[PDB]
Formats: C-alpha cells, sequence, structure tokens
C-alpha cells in the first residue's frame, strides 16, 4: 500500500479561535541510549599469527 | 594436527564417524585420540595483556 503519513487533520484555525487544554496527562516516555561499546581488545599477533 | 593447548576430558558426545570438532573460527576445539577412542576438549593456553 501507499503509506499513511498519519491521519489527516484540517486544524480548526481562525483569526479568533484558540484551543486551551482543560486537562493533562503526565506520561513517562522511556528513552534508551547506548553508552559503552563492549570493551574488546585484540592480541593482533595471536589473531594474525596464532 | 599440530597445536598448543590444555587437554581435558570432554562431556559432549561425538557421533561414531566423527574424528574431531571445530570452533566457528575453523580452529579445532575437540579431538579423538587415534589409539584409545576417548574425546578430549582442546582449551586454549591462558593469556592476557600484562
Ligand atoms: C482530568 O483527567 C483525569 C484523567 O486523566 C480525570 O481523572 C479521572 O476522573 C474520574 C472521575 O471523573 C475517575 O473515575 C478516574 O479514576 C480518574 N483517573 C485517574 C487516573 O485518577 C480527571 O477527573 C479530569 N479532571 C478534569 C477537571 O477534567
Ligand atoms: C594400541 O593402543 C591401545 C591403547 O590406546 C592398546 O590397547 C593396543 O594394545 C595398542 N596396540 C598394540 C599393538 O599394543
Amino acid at each position: 500500500y501507499t503509506m499513511s503519513l498519519g491521519a489527516e487533520n484540517s486544524v480548526a484555525y481562525s483569526n479568533n479561535s484558540i484551543a486551551i487544554p482543560t486537562n493533562f496527562t503526565i506520561s513517562v516516555t522511556t528513552e534508551i541510549l547506548p553508552v559503552s561499546m563492549t570493551k574488546t581488545s585484540v592480541d593482533c599477533t595471536m589473531y594474525i599469527c596464532g | 594436527l599440530t597445536g598448543t593447548g590444555v587437554l581435558t576430558e570432554s562431556n559432549k558426545k561425538f557421533l561414531p564417524f566423527q574424528q574431531f570438532g571445530r570452533d566457528i573460527a575453523d580452529t579445532t576445539d575437540a579431538v579423538r585420540d587415534p589409539q584409545t577412542l576417548e574425546i578430549l576438549d582442546i582449551t586454549p593456553c591462558s593469556f592476557g595483556g600484562v
């Protein structure tokens, strides 16, 4: 299929219209980052020459 | 098969037709003794960055 870019939304704009939140949700969006690669080290002569 | 290592008794069974086994590295990782048909593991001699 041709992918959706998300639902369409004609915003209800005008020169005198504002939408103010009556209420909220706190939410706990997890974010994940790598920090340390695995600490490899190589004995290149034991690798190359056994 | 010339090489250097720590020979020990080994638990993992060879099938009767197998003579030796390999690491993914293609280097040998277990062998049969050609006289008495027991299986020996070939662990590497210990090493590290002084
Ligand atoms: C604001 O939104 C919260 C939900 O995010 C509303 O809290 C719920 O309120 C109903 C009764 O109206 C309770 O039965 C629920 O248990 C409440 N939910 C939680 C998570 O506690 C809250 O009432 C809304 N307040 C206003 C003024 O709109
Ligand atoms: C060959 O080695 C096995 C044990 O590994 C032994 O039983 C056998 O007697 C040896 N062969 C001869 C001719 O002695």
